[PDB]
């Protein structure tokens, strides 16, 4: 029942920065182990017996510590290093991991490329109507997407999904889907999706049945 | 050539036991302990327990004492984990992972088995084309995969031949059904003269659909 407490929970840095994350154990441990988990893959051993690098782990990674306090350092972060990092103890059963530090990357601010799509004919035959907007290749992650129907904000029926940070260009992308009934879709004219963060918003719109 | 091969995604209804398998290869099976690890969103990594294949000695995390049963089939170099009376709390990715002979670490991992414990019905998606309205250097098209259960679906563009400029967004669950979408961006002169088709498979419902993205007109 050795509880491992990792801080910070979430962090980000530019490539080139030195980053350190800590793992505090509720009672003394003999060694700390560190695992790296990139989104969508299995955890992989990074550092064992406190400071020994696993086979193939580059020299930018180091581990240190003793007693109840341990740390992992990445000296000159690289874009590929985005992952969640877990410490792990093998001093007493049950074996435990910390809750992880999710490390992401910083880059230059980038505006999204925004594309809007009306309901397909196919969907309309089923009696439903979804309007979709893609906000692609932007930074930072925390963008606001706002839907308007005939110029009134619509918040109900909006489903958003972000991609994991891109491991090559450090951008995010998101898809926003507004679902209405066909009946409701057919009684309004303009559909707009608006992307804002800090200043001018990016606005894409269409008018139903105006071809 | 050290590997751990895990079984595919499982859907089970609450109360119905689930068994997942982990086939080892490229090493001498009896010499190494096999561990199991549970991963749920927001809940990091939890160690379930371990088993010695040599004589099937096992040790479990007390948290899972009445939940998980670990066995091995020495003849087929396969470890199994069985979960009794599952609830939605048992939905997770489960990894098997081998411990190093000399050191206290996990040195090879399987790819994980995703277990969904749900009473929701297996449902086929509807796949809808996303083309821009009537009428830049590029054009973005898309594909909306709406209303399936359980995960996963697989989505490709032009059978896998269009792989760059793609964003396929993680599914989102709403009222027992998932919805996913994908975007593809090409040079503005590429489409519609070159066809672009979304290929979607949902193995659970034996659904395989190709949807050509057609331009919108009057
Ligand atoms: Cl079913
Ligand atoms: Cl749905």
């Amino acid at each position: 029942q050795i509880v491992l407490t990792q801080s910070p929970a979430i962090m980000s840095a530019f490539p080139g920065e030195s980053v350190t994350m800590t793992c505090s154990a509720s009672s003394s441990v003999s060694y700390m182990y560190w695992y790296q988990q990139k989104p969508g893959s299995s955890p992989r051993l990074l550092i064992y017996d406190t400071s020994n690098l696993a086979s193939g782990v580059p020299v930018r990674f180091s581990g240190s510590g003793s007693g109840t306090s341990y740390s992992l350092t990445i000296n000159r972060l690289e874009a590929e290093d985005g992952a969640t990092y877990y410490c792990q103890q093998w001093t007493s059963y049950p074996l435990t991991f910390g809750a992880g530090t999710k490390l992401e990357l910083k880059r230059a601010d980038a505006a999204p490329t925004v594309s809007i799509f009306p309901p397909s004919s196919e969907q309309l035959t089923s009696g439903g109507a979804s309007v979709v907007c893609f906000l692609n290749n932007f930074y930072p992650k925390d963008i606001n997407v706002k839907w308007k129907i005939d110029g009134s904000e619509r918040q109900n029926g909006v489903l958003n999904s972000w991609t994991d940070q891109d491991s090559k260009d450090s951008t995010y992308s998101m898809s926003s889907t507004l679902t209405l009934t066909k009946d409701e879709y057919e009684r309004h004219n303009s559909y707009t999706c608006e992307a804002t963060h800090a200043t001018s918003p990016i606005v894409k719109s269409f008018n139903r049945n105006e071809c | 050539q050290v590997q751990l091969q895990q079984s595919g995604p499982e859907l089970v209804k609450p109360g119905a036991s689930v068994k997942i398998s982990c086939k080892a290869s490229g090493y001498s099976f009896n010499f190494y302990w096999m561990h199991w690890v549970k991963q749920r969103p927001g809940q990091g990594l939890e160690w379930i327990g371990m088993i010695d294949p040599s004589e099937s000695e096992s040790r479990l995390n007390q948290k899972f004492k009445d939940k998980a049963t670990l066995t091995v089939d020495r003849s087929s170099s396969t470890a199994h984990m069985q979960l009794s009376s599952p609830t939605s709390e048992d939905s997770a990715v489960y990894y098997c992972t081998r411990s190093n002979y000399r050191y206290d670490y996990f040195d090879v991992w399987g790819a994980g088995t995703t277990v969904t414990v749900s009473s929701a019905k297996t449902t086929a998606p509807s796949v809808y084309p996303l083309a821009p309205v009537c009428g830049g250097s590029s054009v973005t098209l898309g594909c909306l995969v709406k209303g399936y259960f359980p995960e996963p679906v697989t989505l490709t563009w032009n059978s896998g031949s269009l792989s760059s400029g793609v964003h396929t967004f993680p599914a989102v669950l709403q009222s027992d059904l998932y919805t996913l979408s994908s975007s593809v961006t090409v040079t503005s002169s590429t489409w519609p003269s070159e066809s672009i088709t979304c290929n979607v498979a949902h193995p659970a419902s034996s659904t395989k659909v190709d949807k050509k993205i057609e331009p919108r007109g009057p």
